[PDB]
């Protein structure tokens, strides 16, 4: 019925299409156990959401570099920001783990005991941390515009859109790393080269990806 | 009982002669989905009608102005004296604004048939629009729609399909030989054997790129011909 | 005059990790699990003694061929 | 005839592919298509294939490597040629002219083999015996005639 | 293997007649190794896969046999430029033997497009063998209408693969399948002839034919052992 | 997957992982603090 990653192959039993972005792709049966599948569903969303922020940030700053606004490449921004602004790297790293540790520990114990973070313990907030589904916090803090509290049909459509752009972003972030390692240039520097001579400038001719070439 | 594209070939079930110029030809089976068939039918009309204007323009333009070489007519310096070296950016602005309005109106008709018949500004004006893709009314001032409309639709699509094939012949011939349609026809008559596709097919006469008022525009041939 | 020919059986066994989690499955004696430490040594000693797991020559030959 | 670490590296990669093939075969012939008992009991057929097919063709195939790769490479190595300047094994295979210089018998192609003028190949199919004085090991030309006879 | 036509070929044996009953195309009883015996079959050695594989080998070989000699014949007749009059093994498939510079891309760039294109063509073809009719169900841009198969993997039929629905009658279809198999088997031997002749002589298939006709006695396999 | 994780919980598999971890920790400590003889 519903489309699958490999046309003609029946989907796995444990993937019934209820989840967003379900194409029955689980060749290694990593999520056969129902409780483990909940953990990975949220792991995919967190991975996808971070990748979308990463890809958008890398793309935008790369446009700034090409246009000449002075932005550094994503693989040099860390060094430039610290030196130019005179920031102690170990202090910045520690601050990150306090803020991430607090925010991400709360997400951890909401997964273990759903609704536990909405008991008013944290500064008296009792409804912004209740959670709607697994991986979808909802609420008037994480969803201020209430797009998850309006139409039910369109909210399900967005869940499909979120996961697929997340998976695409995850692949893109792997492309940025692989392209930098093979080429040593920025993302849009590679795109400009390909558009110049697509036939003679690509991975099959970089001298790295296909060593036998 | 109608004749089909090939002898002794069974027509698809969904092609039963309802549409004009129906030979039961669909090897890829792209018309299986009824909703998709409607959309593809509209695009056939758009290509058919635009192509016929394209063929007529090239041929008539060649007769009136032999030297313009329509393939290069797009360059601003080759425009007529009143419009010579006009700013292409402003020229494109007119087309985008005007075509966006016209085409969205046509598109909205497809999405919701009969919704956009009436004039938006002057209330009262309307077009009959008997069938999708055939607005009629003000679009048919001479009233040829009256009468055997089915036959006229057949004539339109058959000529339109021929124009589509004919125009892409102009493009490939210009790319390979560097001459317009009529000019290439004269060349073949002069030396039918020495000058034909067997010799010209291996060369592409289109430069890699052109500079239009400081903006570089990539160009290509439709095959990897020997530049 | 039995002809020389290729002869196989289709899908004789199922590929599952179920028996990987049940030590001693191959032998009737050890399948019940351990009660003394002697069971552990018996598991490794008789693992490849195919001829004693089953009395079927065909089953023995197939294990030898894949081993 | 191995002269570079690239040649060693490729064999290792081929070794892993063979290792994967061997484990697939074991799984395939137990869980998917297991031979029946009557198949295992064709001792006459097994000996025929293992005598002429395993040992026989294996010896012939290795003779092909020695005649075309080991003998030319080791002839130049013993002469003192720098290993990096020796022709690659495929150049020796594709260019009969190079082989003719080392062994003139190659100038006649395979006609002597089919015309039974086997004495033409005396230059690389030898029966010297003893040890090669330069390297202290058996003549490879003797070893090639050994595996051709075997 | 008896050449030409006959009820049975040289290698036909009473053992092979047990299961070879003429149902398959080109069933001349030739199976000395008895690989098509249904009894206790499995894996890839079974009638359905072996018969399917022969047809697939036949069709690739037919394209290869005609494509490995056409450049030489057309080049010899002057219909293509001499720059493309290239031996089949010097096109670039085996760079050590010879490579052609002048393709629109590096031969490895072209290969990647070949990988992606053949992944779709071959894996979709496979899925129809594993799950008959399964490729006509999931959306594929409306093209699934022509991928419904016909129950027999080697003969999909349908609106595209049977564009002109030849062999409408059962008797006619059997003759066409027989003609396909015999031409396919002949082409498979021809391709093996090209490979063996290339190594022995180092020249193209067309050159070998011309030389043989010149002096048939002085040009043949026996004389090519030495040069 | 339940059975596979059960197989990884068998005594030989646990010991291999546990000693591989334990050995790695000791090896790494001696890599960054070479030649420890006295607490100091
Ligand atoms: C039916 C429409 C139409 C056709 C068939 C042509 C055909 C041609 N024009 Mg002409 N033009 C057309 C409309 C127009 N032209 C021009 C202005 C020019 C100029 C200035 C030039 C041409 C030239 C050319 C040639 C281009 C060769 C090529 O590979 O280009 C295709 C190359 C591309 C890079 C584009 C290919 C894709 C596609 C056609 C464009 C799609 C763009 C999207 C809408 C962008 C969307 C962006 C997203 C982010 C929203 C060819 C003879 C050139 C010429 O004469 O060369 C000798 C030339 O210099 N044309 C204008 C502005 C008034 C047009 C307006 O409609
Ligand atoms: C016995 C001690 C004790 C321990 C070990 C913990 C441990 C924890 N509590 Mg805590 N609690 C403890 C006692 C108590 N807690 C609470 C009430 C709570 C609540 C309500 C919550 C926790 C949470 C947490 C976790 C925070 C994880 C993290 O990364 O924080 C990172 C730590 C910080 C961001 C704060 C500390 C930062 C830094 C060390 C001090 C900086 C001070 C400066 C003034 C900063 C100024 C900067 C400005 C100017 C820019 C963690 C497991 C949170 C959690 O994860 O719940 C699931 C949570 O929500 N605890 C109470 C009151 C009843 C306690 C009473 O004894
Ligand atoms: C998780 C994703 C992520 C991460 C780790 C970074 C990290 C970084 N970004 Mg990027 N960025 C991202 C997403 C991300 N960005 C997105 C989604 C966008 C919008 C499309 C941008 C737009 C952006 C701009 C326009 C700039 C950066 C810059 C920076 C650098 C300094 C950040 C700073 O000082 O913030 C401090 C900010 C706050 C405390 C307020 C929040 C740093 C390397 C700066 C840079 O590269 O400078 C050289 C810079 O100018 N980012
Ligand atoms: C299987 C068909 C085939 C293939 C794969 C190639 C491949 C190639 N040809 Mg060749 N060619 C062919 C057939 C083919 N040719 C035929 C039949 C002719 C006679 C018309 C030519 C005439 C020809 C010329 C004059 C040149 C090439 C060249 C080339 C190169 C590409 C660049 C180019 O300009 O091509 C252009 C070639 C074509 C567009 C031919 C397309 C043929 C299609 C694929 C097959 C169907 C044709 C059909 C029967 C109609 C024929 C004409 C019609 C009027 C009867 C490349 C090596 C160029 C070269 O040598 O570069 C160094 C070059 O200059 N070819
Ligand atoms: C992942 C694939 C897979 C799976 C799930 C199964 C599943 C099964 N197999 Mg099959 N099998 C496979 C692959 C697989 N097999 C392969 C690749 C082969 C070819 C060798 C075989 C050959 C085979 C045979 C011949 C038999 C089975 C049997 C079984 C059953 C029990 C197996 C068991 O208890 O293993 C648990 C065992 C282990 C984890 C030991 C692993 C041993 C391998 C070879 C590694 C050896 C490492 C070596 C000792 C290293 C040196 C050690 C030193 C450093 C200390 C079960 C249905 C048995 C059966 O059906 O009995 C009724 C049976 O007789 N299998
Ligand atoms: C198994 C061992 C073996 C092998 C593989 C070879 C191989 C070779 N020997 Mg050697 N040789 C051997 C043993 C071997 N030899 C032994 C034991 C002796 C001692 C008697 C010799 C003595 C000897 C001499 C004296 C010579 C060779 C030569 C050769 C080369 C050419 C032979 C020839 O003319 O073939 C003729 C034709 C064939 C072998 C048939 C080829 C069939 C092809 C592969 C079919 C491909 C079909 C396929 C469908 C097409 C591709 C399609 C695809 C791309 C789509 C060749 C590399 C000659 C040479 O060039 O030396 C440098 C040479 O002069 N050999
Ligand atoms: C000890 C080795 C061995 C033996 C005795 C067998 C025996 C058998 N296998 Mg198994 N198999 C083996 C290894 C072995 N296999 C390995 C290593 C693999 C993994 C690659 C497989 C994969 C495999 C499959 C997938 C299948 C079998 C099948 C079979 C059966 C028929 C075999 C046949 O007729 O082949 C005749 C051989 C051919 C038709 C192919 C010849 C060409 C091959 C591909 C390459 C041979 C290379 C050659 C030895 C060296 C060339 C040198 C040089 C020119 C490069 C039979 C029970 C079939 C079965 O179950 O049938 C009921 C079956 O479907 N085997
Ligand atoms: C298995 C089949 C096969 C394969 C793999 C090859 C492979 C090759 N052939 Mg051979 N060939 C074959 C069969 C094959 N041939 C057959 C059967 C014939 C006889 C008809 C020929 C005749 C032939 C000739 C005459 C020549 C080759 C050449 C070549 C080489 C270049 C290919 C090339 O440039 O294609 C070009 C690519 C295409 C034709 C495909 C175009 C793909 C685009 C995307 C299609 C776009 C379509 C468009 C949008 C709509 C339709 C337009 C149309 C109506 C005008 C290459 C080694 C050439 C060579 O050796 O050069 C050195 C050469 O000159 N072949
Ligand atoms: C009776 C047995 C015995 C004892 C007491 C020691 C003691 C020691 N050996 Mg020796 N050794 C032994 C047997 C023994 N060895 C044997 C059998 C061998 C042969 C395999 C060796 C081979 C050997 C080598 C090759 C080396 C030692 C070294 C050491 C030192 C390791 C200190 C260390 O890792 O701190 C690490 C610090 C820790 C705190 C480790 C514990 C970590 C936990 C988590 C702490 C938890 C605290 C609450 C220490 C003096 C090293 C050395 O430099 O000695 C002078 C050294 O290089 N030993
Ligand atoms: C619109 C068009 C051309 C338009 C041209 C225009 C406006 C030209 C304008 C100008 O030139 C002038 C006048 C003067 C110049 O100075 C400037 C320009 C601007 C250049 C052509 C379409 C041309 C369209 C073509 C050729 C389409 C062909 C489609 C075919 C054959 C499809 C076949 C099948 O799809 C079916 C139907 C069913 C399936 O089952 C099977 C298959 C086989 C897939």
């Amino acid at each position: 019925v519903r489309p699958v990653w490999f046309p003609g192959n029946p989907p796995p039993a444990h993937l019934d299409g209820s989840l967003a972005g379900d194409y029955g792709f689980d060749p290694l049966f990593l999520g056969q156990e129902p409780q483990t599948l909940k953990w990975y569903v949220q792991a995919e969303l967190v991975h996808g959401r971070f990748a979308m922020l990463g890809a958008a940030g890398i793309i935008l700053t790369s446009i700034g570099a090409k246009v000449g606004l002075g932005f550094p490449e994503w693989y040099d921004a860390g060094k430039v920001v610290v030196e130019k602004n005179n920031i102690d790297f170990p202090t910045l790293m520690v601050i990150q783990f306090y803020l991430m540790g607090w925010a991400e520990t709360k997400r951890w114990y909401d997964f273990k005991n759903p609704g536990s973070q909405a008991d008013g313990s944290f500064l008296g907030f009792t409804e912004e941390f209740k959670g709607l589904e697994n991986g979808y916090p909802g609420g008037r803090f994480f969803d201020p515009m209430g797009l998850s509290r309006g139409d039910a049909a369109k909210y399900q459509e967005y869940k499909q859109k979120e996961v697929k752009n997340g998976r695409l972003a995850m692949i893109a972030c792997l492309g940025f790393a692989a392209q930098y390692a093979a080429t040593g240039k920025g993302p849009l520097d590679n795109l400009a080269d390909h558009l110049a001579d697509p036939n003679h400038v690509n991975f099959a001719t970089n001298g790295v990806s296909i060593p036998i070439a | 009982d109608r004749k089909l594209w090939a002898p002794g070939v069974v027509a698809p079930e969904y092609l039963k002669g309802d549409l004009a110029g129906d030979y039961g030809w669909d090897p890829l089976g792209l018309g299986a989905d009824p909703t998709a068939l409607k959309w593809y039918r509209q695009s056939e009309l758009q290509h058919a009608r635009w192509a016929m204007l394209g063929v007529a323009g090239v041929l008539v333009q060649e007769i009136v102005k032999p030297d313009v070489y329509f393939y290069e007519a797009g360059l601003p310096q080759n425009l007529p004296e009143p419009f010579t070296n006009i700013n292409m950016g402003g020229l494109l602005a007119w087309e985008f604004i005007l075509m966006h309005w016209v085409e969205v109106r046509r598109w909205q008709d497809y999405k919701n048939f009969g919704s956009v018949n009436e004039d938006p500004i002057f209330k009262g004006n309307k077009v009959p629009n008997p069938e999708m893709g055939y607005p009629g009314g003000i679009f048919d001032p001479f009233g040829f729609s009256k009468g055997n409309l089915k036959e006229l639709q057949t004539k339109e699509i058959k000529n339109g399909r021929l124009a589509m094939i004919a125009y892409m012949a102009f493009i490939l011939q210009a790319q390979a030989t560097g001459k317009g349609p009529l000019a290439a026809l004269s060349a073949h008559l002069s030396n039918p054997f020495g000058n034909n596709i067997l010799k010209n097919i291996g060369t592409c006469t289109v430069p890699h790129s052109v500079d239009v008022q400081g903006l570089t525009i990539p160009l290509t041939c439709l095959w990897p011909g020997s530049q | 005059a039995k002809k020389v020919k290729i002869a196989v059986d289709r899908n004789p066994v199922e590929t599952s990790f179920e028996k990987w989690a049940k030590p001693g499955h191959f032998s009737r004696t050890l399948s019940k699990g351990p009660n003394t430490t002697t069971w552990i040594w018996n598991l490794h000693a008789d693992a490849h003694d195919f001829d004693s797991h089953t009395s079927d020559l065909e089953e023995i030959s197939r294990k030898v061929f894949s081993a | 005839g191995i002269t570079s670490e690239l040649q060693l590296y490729t064999t290792a990669i081929g070794g892993l592919v063979m290792a994967a093939a061997m484990f697939f075969a074991g799984w395939f012939h137990y869980h998917k298509a297991a031979p029946k008992l009557e198949w295992f009991q064709n001792v006459e057929s097994m000996l025929n294939h293992h005598l002429g097919g395993l040992l026989g063709l294996g010896s012939l195939a290795w003779a092909g490597h020695q005649i075309h790769v080991s003998l030319p490479v080791n002839k130049l190595l013993d002469a003192g040629v720098d290993p990096k300047e020796i022709p690659l094994p495929h150049d020796l295979l594709l260019n009969r002219a190079i082989m003719a210089d080392l062994y003139p018998s190659f100038a006649k192609g395979i006609a002597p083999f089919f015309t039974l003028n086997w004495s033409e190949y005396s230059d690389f199919l030898t029966f010297k015996g003893g040890l090669n004085p330069v390297t202290g090991g058996l003549w490879l030309s003797d070893t090639a005639h050994h595996h051709v006879a075997i | 293997v008896d050449r030409s036509k006959d009820q049975l070929y040289v290698g036909a044996s009473q053992s092979s007649l047990a299961y070879l009953d003429g149902s398959l195309p080109g069933d001349f009883g030739f199976d000395p190794l008895g690989l098509l015996d249904p009894v206790n079959s499995g894996g890839f050695i079974e009638p359905k896969w072996l018969q399917y594989s022969e047809v697939i080998h036949a069709r690739w070989a037919m394209l290869g046999a005609a494509g490995c000699i056409a450049p030489e014949v057309l080049g010899a007749a002057g219909l293509i430029p001499d720059a493309t009059n290239i031996k089949w093994f010097e096109s670039g498939v085996i760079p050590p033997a010879g490579s052609y510079n002048g393709y629109w891309a590096d031969p490895y760039t072209i290969f990647f497009v070949e990988i992606v294109a053949m992944q779709f063509a071959e894996l979709r073809r496979l899925q129809d063998f594993r799950y008959p009719g399964s490729m006509g169900q999931q959306y594929f841009l409306g093209l699934e209408a022509i991928f419904k198969g016909s129950g027999d993997a080697a003969y999909p039929g349908g609106p595209f693969f049977n564009l002109f629905n030849l062999g409408k009658t059962e008797a006619a279809m059997k003759e066409l399948k027989l003609k396909e198999i015999k031409n396919g088997r002949l082409a498979m031997l021809a391709m093996l002839g090209y490979g063996a002749q290339a190594v022995m002589t180092g020249k193209g298939p067309f050159q070998n034919l011309v030389e043989h006709l010149a002096d048939p006695v002085n040009n043949n396999i026996l004389t090519n052992f030495a040069g | 997957m339940k059975d596979f994780t059960t197989y990884l919980s068998t005594a030989p598999v646990i010991a291999t992982i546990w000693f591989t971890f334990t050995a790695g920790l000791l090896i790494e400590i001696n890599r960054y603090f070479p030649d420890p003889l006295v607490f100091s």
